[PDB]
């Protein structure tokens, strides 16, 4: 924290600021307070957090966790983007906690990322942790980096899609998913 | 009939303007111009003149009225005349 | 009663709170009876609340009771969650009536439950009571144990759906269910 | 907390359940780990809270922060209370912070509560802290204690609303306050 | 640019990260030209900008400009905070031209701010520009800084308002702005 | 013309202030400064000075108007001047 | 038109384009005659308009004719602008017919305009007409030099309202306008 | 641009106006530079835009950017229309930036064009920029040749759609593509 | 009828068609009873429809009726106007049954009409049978003679309304039958 | 039209009305005209119409015109329908303009019409104006001679639908059009 | 000068009172210990006392002033002074 602390120190002189008024006085120590907050994944692991909650029952029907939300920091430009993240998956004899689901992609959002690593991620992590007999997880994203700076296209909202297992060879378990999330 | 009430509305240099009510005086209506008229829904009938209030008040003034007190309530100023 | 109602007063004195205030001289004796009202589908009986209402007749075609409203407990939090419940069947010469299948959730929701559970046990308890061509149970439900503590995400609201019979066999059955129910 | 693990003990002997099975095994220690969150707001006091953040700037005009979500537990059936928080004040020469105004409503919803009492205790706290010219709180909610259980209206969602100071004196205050909250 | 450019590079070498590999190997100078960028309005004059644009016509009735997006960075996170701008005044045998108003908002709103500030500086750079009978500022906002991290209420939005000449004398005339921009 | 009617919009401390309608005295606004107008889509014409109120009330002290009464109705403040 | 149509072949040669192929031969001859419908207000006069629409009866309440949709070109840029215009009128025992109202638009749209005297020019035109006892008009319009060029404020939408007579000298009869409209 | 602003003024001497009054003297100088705003897309290339911005990454998955606002002007009428362009394409093995979609529609938008042209080029340019799997373009517009002028249809939107590689060839990709831009 | 039927064949024969064949042969007899249903309202009287339905009780509160459909024929060009009639009213002693205030709409609706003459009847027919302390009549109506031909705005929607009592005396009075109809 | 202003003359007559007053002198003129109006399509032909606007270019992908406003006059009543028609066609090397399509429709709909008859020969008309690989027609539609009068079912509205070439042929050419005019 | 006029918003127990206008008494604001000021957006300048009204009119009464009527337009409570 001191290290991040001297380094937004070493922006706002940059910029033309005055770091002595009195807006700018504690502006180093509560932004890189909240640098580490954005970034604070890298010391999760999936079996710290999953905390033993797998549940044996013999429900072999649909699961959908719909509307969780992210907030993620880009890794081109260091603005975030926010947005909605919609999971299913088809359990095999192993149902898993409904809030672990949204506890999983705490773990990878928290990080730099990028949408389409962000996406891919989150699947293969749920399919290590079940082993179910597939996955399928909508991620929708509006990026600031799009929106503020540069194009200034204020309505795009990027989606990105990763179906795996029977989500992917049978498509009569795609369109099932893709109508009850709306 | 000591007391009289006058009233006007929206702007005061234009009419019309009220000058009494069913019980009102019919030679001193008749000396201001006064007809008479009920509006649609109303239970009541009133008397009105087209002249704007500032030359009612001089009228008044001539048949022995004075100008006790004047309010605004509303979106109408009330003047109330003593004789 | 008397001890649910002892029940609940260590819980007030565990607290800090005290329990001699106005606020609090019933609470122990008014959320214990709410505590048998959320759990008083134990005492009921398939048989008991159909009541003989099962009527004969040739429509062989599809039925739809949406927007059913449950109102449930969770069983690992003890926190309730609420939402929406859409069941559809295909009568095989025999049509339940509309009030028996919404008083057959009433008996599932008001237990302590997992809402993997609860979609299979409506599902269940509908195909032993008419044997009908197919039956299929949408559930929509929001956690209060994800929205008040935990993870805190207010808009996350999960989807279970099981179908059985001719819903699971055909595949241009189901696509209608889903479609009538929006 | 070990004498509301052993509270929650006897309510799920006292409904009829098994505490042995699988699903009721940690339902004790995490219920009542659920209900120390709930009521976490007593060992909270304003000055701790507000940490030094109250600016110092010519600005008297009308700030308003809405759509603040709170999360409260009912102390009569002990059940919980869900809405929104909609605050408005005048500041005199000291501008508040806006997340320690949504972080003073943290403080009193976190209580065993009522609604009439909620509100005049946020607008209270305000007025002690700040000294402004005047403050308004507009508190909505759904009793799950009306619609769950009891008189069963599922729709119903009661405002109560607080003007202290020149929201109360002056009509014309109170008549921007609640136009821009829509 | 290049002192900004090693002062990212001590921010991504304190989080953990690796800057050698693909993704971080341009983000110190793509970063640090979005931050030139959202702190442009430094260097912007109103004298520069109005262009003279300030047409004579005898129109002395209300105009109100609804809708302006803003996009600024907030001055205590250094996380931004976007929103909409309403401003509407009363010209005095003065009309300014419409895209000069929104052109004054990003001078203002591409600095690191604070929405009580922001809305003042908008509202006396139009009372200097025209000198006319009334201003009026509306300016609504969420701030990242409550939604992602601290309090993470995702719904808050801060609404606050200035009002100049006679928008502020006149009660008439400020309750025809806040009904138009309906 | 005994009576007289002037009034003032938003503030006290400044001007317009009206003093007369169609039938006022010709030399009476000569002395007060007035110019005439008529707003569109009204039907009617007013007399206007600059001034503020108060210097208006010490211009018509000096040719013998004594103040009756004041009212505020709606956003206007009424001053009602008796000779 | 001969004097248009060679006007824009100097412009489509001046961009770099080719007037030689198949898209642009009959451009010069169709976009100059557009140019005089987009203009053709000019040989428009109120008499020749009304054509003896003016009706004789003893209602005297109010009449708001809301929608019209008017389509101008702005004369800074030559770029269009395009919205709605709200229309209301206290008819003095005369009623103007509810097609002459929105075809008095028609005249003084299609012309090069300035919002600001765009309004102004339509309660003018019905006072004239009419002698009403008040006349309002509301206009909101988007300005595609505003919204393609520019600032590039894509929802931008600037609103000015005129009001004459009794609409500007009573509050109570401009609350009732603002009402209905909505 | 002086050979432009001779142009535009053998106009609006045509048209019946008087160039030399307040609004319309600095018109063909204003105007003239719109027109090379509108048209600055034939001096820009698709190697100089991507900008090396094509990132390797093993993600076969869909992805979707819509919402990206065009604003073109057509070549029969030289009058805008304005629309939303939907982009969709399955990465072979390289992934393009979300900008530099978005910035190809900036090249061939701000053309002379006509929709169905528009539509072909954009879905060609990404093909032969990343050779992916398949692409997909959707383009809706609102023509003011049709509003403004000739049938007067305020309310038509055309819409075009181009679809390549297999998301032609395969019904089951272009059904999801549909789908997710809802 | 028979005087009408032979009144619209004659207008067959004069638009160029052929009354011979199949669908226009009982186009005569079946477009001449739709006249007379039309314009059916002449031979009902208030005296007839209202049939004693008055009820004397002491409820002196507001009464208001919203949403009443009316289908009207206009007496310029004959072709139809629709729209909703919103009536309130406050009864003196006297309150009129929900479906006579209805029925008396039909009575003057169904004439050949014009909306300012329409508006004004409705409340005199109401005042004349109640003797009420004030009646309210707002009346919306989308004209198809401005829709489909000549001015051709579709969205255009002209709104009247008459108040009379305690409706235009009171100002209070008129604000809240201006907000529940909302 | 002196045959057809002697044809309304006997309407008014035998409906009981005085044709001496005010309100209906100019009534057998002007209504008269407006029925020359509703019918003038039959003088109109698809070759006079298209105007060589048909254009060569390589573009074999869908195109879809929707929200075109059609106003008709029904032939049993003579009493209007008013709607939306969707055309969508699959051009075969050949693109016709996007004026065309809505004038085309203004040929078929101001005529006598049915919907159903309607609806097949605006289909026809641009089969043999192109010879596309297929053409799609929707026309919703509202008949006033089911709402006004007869059955009084004010809400209901009838749609036909019309698909010719690969549109009938090809059921995953038919889910495209049916899903981009939603 | 013998008119004055002093007003006060949203309650009469507490300031501030507005004393003046731009051409008012330099040595009779000096007596009230009138501060000026000129609000964001307005033209004109105007005085103020801190103290409630009630004070202002028990100073306004030793120097010789009467009053002659008080009015409340919108929120403003109007007194108005003569010497
Ligand atoms: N599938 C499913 N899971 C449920 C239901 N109700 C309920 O609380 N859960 C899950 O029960 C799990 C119990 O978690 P746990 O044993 O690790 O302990 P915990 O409460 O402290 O975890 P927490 O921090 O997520 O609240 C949670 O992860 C939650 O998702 C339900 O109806 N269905
Ligand atoms: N399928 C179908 N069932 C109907 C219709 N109308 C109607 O009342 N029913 C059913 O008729 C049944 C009659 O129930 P019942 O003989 O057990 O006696 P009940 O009224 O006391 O039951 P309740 O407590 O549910 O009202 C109800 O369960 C209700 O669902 C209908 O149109 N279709
Ligand atoms: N009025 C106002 N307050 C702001 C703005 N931006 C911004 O961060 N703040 C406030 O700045 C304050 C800084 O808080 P602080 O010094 O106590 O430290 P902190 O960040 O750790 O507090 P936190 O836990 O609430 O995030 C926050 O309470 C936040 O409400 C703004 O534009 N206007
Ligand atoms: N009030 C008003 N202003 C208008 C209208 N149309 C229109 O272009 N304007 C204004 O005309 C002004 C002309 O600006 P300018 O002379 O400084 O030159 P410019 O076009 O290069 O400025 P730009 O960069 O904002 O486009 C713009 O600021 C724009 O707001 C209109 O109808 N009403
Ligand atoms: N106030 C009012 N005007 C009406 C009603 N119905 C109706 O057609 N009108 C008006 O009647 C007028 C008759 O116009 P007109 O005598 O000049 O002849 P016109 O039909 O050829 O005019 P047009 O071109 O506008 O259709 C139209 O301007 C129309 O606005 C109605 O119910 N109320
Ligand atoms: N696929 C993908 N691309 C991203 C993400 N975040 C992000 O900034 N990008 C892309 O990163 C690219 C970096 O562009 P660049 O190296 O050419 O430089 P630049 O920032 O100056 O380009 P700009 O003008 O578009 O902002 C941008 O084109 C942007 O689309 C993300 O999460 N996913
Ligand atoms: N104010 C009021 N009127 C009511 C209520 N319920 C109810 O039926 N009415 C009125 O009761 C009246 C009874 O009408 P009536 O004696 O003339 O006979 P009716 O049913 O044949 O008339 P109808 O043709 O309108 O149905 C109806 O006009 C209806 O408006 C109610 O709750 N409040
Ligand atoms: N497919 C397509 N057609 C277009 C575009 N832009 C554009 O104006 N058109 C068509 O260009 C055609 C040119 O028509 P035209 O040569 O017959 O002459 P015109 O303008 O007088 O016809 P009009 O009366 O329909 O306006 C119009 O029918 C219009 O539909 C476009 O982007 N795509
Ligand atoms: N109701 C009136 C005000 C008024 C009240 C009482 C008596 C006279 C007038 C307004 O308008
Ligand atoms: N209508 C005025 C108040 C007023 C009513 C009557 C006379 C004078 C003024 C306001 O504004
Ligand atoms: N604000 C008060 C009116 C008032 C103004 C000033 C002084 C006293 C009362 C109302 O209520
Ligand atoms: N506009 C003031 C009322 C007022 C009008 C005129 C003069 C003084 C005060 C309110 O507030
Ligand atoms: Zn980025
Ligand atoms: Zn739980
Ligand atoms: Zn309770
Ligand atoms: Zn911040
Ligand atoms: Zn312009
Ligand atoms: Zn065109
Ligand atoms: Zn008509
Ligand atoms: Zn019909």
């Amino acid at each position: 924290l001191p290290n991040l602390a001297a380094a937004y120190s070493s922006i706002l002189s940059s910029l033309g600021e005055n770091p002595q008024r009195q807006g700018l006085l504690k502006t180093p120590w509560r932004a890189a307070s909240a640098m580490q907050f954005f970034t604070k994944g890298y010391q999760e692991t999936i079996s710290d957090v999953l905390n033993d909650a797998i549940f044996d029952e013999d429900h072999d029907e649909m699961v959908i966790v719909k509307d969780i939300d992210m907030f993620s920091m880009c890794e081109h430009h260091l603005v975030p983007f926010v947005g909605k993240v919609h999971i299913g998956y088809l359990p095999n004899k192993q149902v898993l906690g409904l809030s672990k689901l949204a506890r999983i992609v705490e773990i990878y959002s928290r990080r730099l990322q990028v949408q389409e690593r962000l996406t891919k991620q989150i699947a293969v992590a749920i399919t290590e942790a079940l082993r179910p007999a597939g996955v399928g997880v909508v991620v929708e994203a509006t990026h600031m980096c799009m929106v503020m700076r540069g194009v200034q296209k204020m309505n795009s909202k990027t989606v990105t899609s990763t179906m795996l297992g029977v989500f992917r060879e049978d498509p009569k378990t795609r369109e099932e998913f893709l109508t009850l999330i709306r | 009939m000591p007391y009289l009430l006058i009233s006007t509305q929206i702007r005061m240099e234009v009419g019309p303007t009220m000058v009494g009510d069913e019980q009102s005086d019919p030679e001193l209506m008749q000396h201001l111009g006064a007809s008479k008229r009920r509006a649609l829904g109303n239970n009541f009938y009133e008397y009105y003149v087209d002249d704007p209030p500032r030359i009612v008040l001089d009228k008044l003034e001539r048949r022995g009225f004075r100008v006790l007190s004047m309010t605004g309530v509303g979106q109408t100023l009330v003047w109330c005349l003593h004789k």
